């Protein structure tokens, strides 16, 4: 019956940010206690929520954001934020009802030399809408200066590689996200409790 | 899961040309975009070119009208062709697959091992 949280969590790879992963789930019993004072997590914020009273509350869906970051962008994984990954990776709608967990991960997701496989997103022609994700290879026009798809002088190419390495202070250090998002839009309650 | 690797690289007289080859294995639910990055040892990673899979090249502004981007899915082997090869061009080689979708199975994109390019006077 008990939910399948430990694979969003314990999980081998994560999500780079533009690329970010989600599970939704459905039809089972959410104990979260074991998330909110498990303190193995860094950062935990709830929005719209206590974080008591959700372990005996009810839903038509949670949705579960999994990526990873540097940790000074994890401001950014909050409502009415501005910058790179809210703005151009994954936005948060801003009367937004959820939790938001990260951890250092620095331990894990870097490398000797620096693990490249995490990625973001640099300019984009707009900012992205409440939950959007993209994926586009496709060069950016930074001047009125055509592209010819030459990538060059005001013509860069929009995702960039981290590359944390260990050695790494604090703040450029690789934190991983989780953003559970709460819904109860109106065909039946599938997640509670007990 | 994708393990890419890289083959057809080492030392060459400058002028010259090199093939360069990336082969795939046991793939995912997509076909993942595609490009080569270069590290010119010292400067970082960087960009080189890419081909889509709308079939659609790019090239960084270095290396244009003198490298080439290609595929044959049939192999499942991704070519770069340089010619006119100057000592600015030595550097460790890699292959990237992108991202890509299919509905909820996102893969994130890989790297390969590399292989050093080397070119003198």
């Amino acid at each position: 019956n008990l939910c399948p949280f430990g694979e969003v969590f314990n999980a081998t790879r994560f999500a780079s940010v533009y690329a970010w992963n989600r599970k939704r789930i459905s039809n089972c019993v959410a104990d979260y206690s074991v998330l909110y004072n498990s303190a193995s997590f860094s950062t935990f914020k709830c929005y719209g929520v206590s974080p008591t009273k959700l372990n005996d509350l009810c839903f038509t869906n949670v949705y579960a954001d999994s990526f990873v970051i540097r940790g000074d962008e994890v401001r950014q994984i909050a409502p009415g934020q501005t910058g790179k990954i809210a703005d151009y990776n994954y936005k948060l709608p801003d009367d937004f009802t959820g939790c938001v967990i990260a951890w250092n991960s620095n331990n894990l997701d870097s490398k000797v030399g620096g693990n490249y496989n995490y990625l973001y997103r640099l300019f984009r022609k707009s900012n992205l809408k409440p939950f959007e994700r993209d994926i586009s290879t496709e060069i950016y026009q930074a001047g009125s200066t055509p592209c010819n798809g030459v990538e060059g002088f005001n013509c860069y190419f929009p995702l960039q590689s981290y590359g944390f390495q260990p050695t790494n202070g604090v703040g450029y250090q690789p934190y991983r996200v989780v953003v559970l998002s709460f819904e109860l839009l109106h065909a039946p309650a599938t997640v509670c409790g007990p | 899961e994708v393990q890419l690797v890289e083959s057809g690289g080492g030392s060459v007289q400058a002028g010259g040309s090199l093939r360069l080859s990336c082969v795939a294995s046991g793939y995912t639910y997509c076909s993942y975009d595609m490009s080569w990055y270069r590290q010119a040892p010292g400067k970082e990673r960087e960009f080189v070119s890419i081909i889509r899979r709308d079939g659609s090249t790019a090239y960084t502004d270095a290396v244009k009208g003198r490298f080439a981007i290609s595929r044959d899915n049939a192999k499942n082997t991704l070519y770069l062709q340089m010619n006119s090869l100057e000592p600015e061009d030595t550097a460790m080689y890699y292959c990237k697959s992108w991202a890509c979708s299919s509905g909820e199975y996102l893969y994130q994109g890989d790297w390969g091992q590399g292989t050093q390019v080397t070119v003198s006077s």
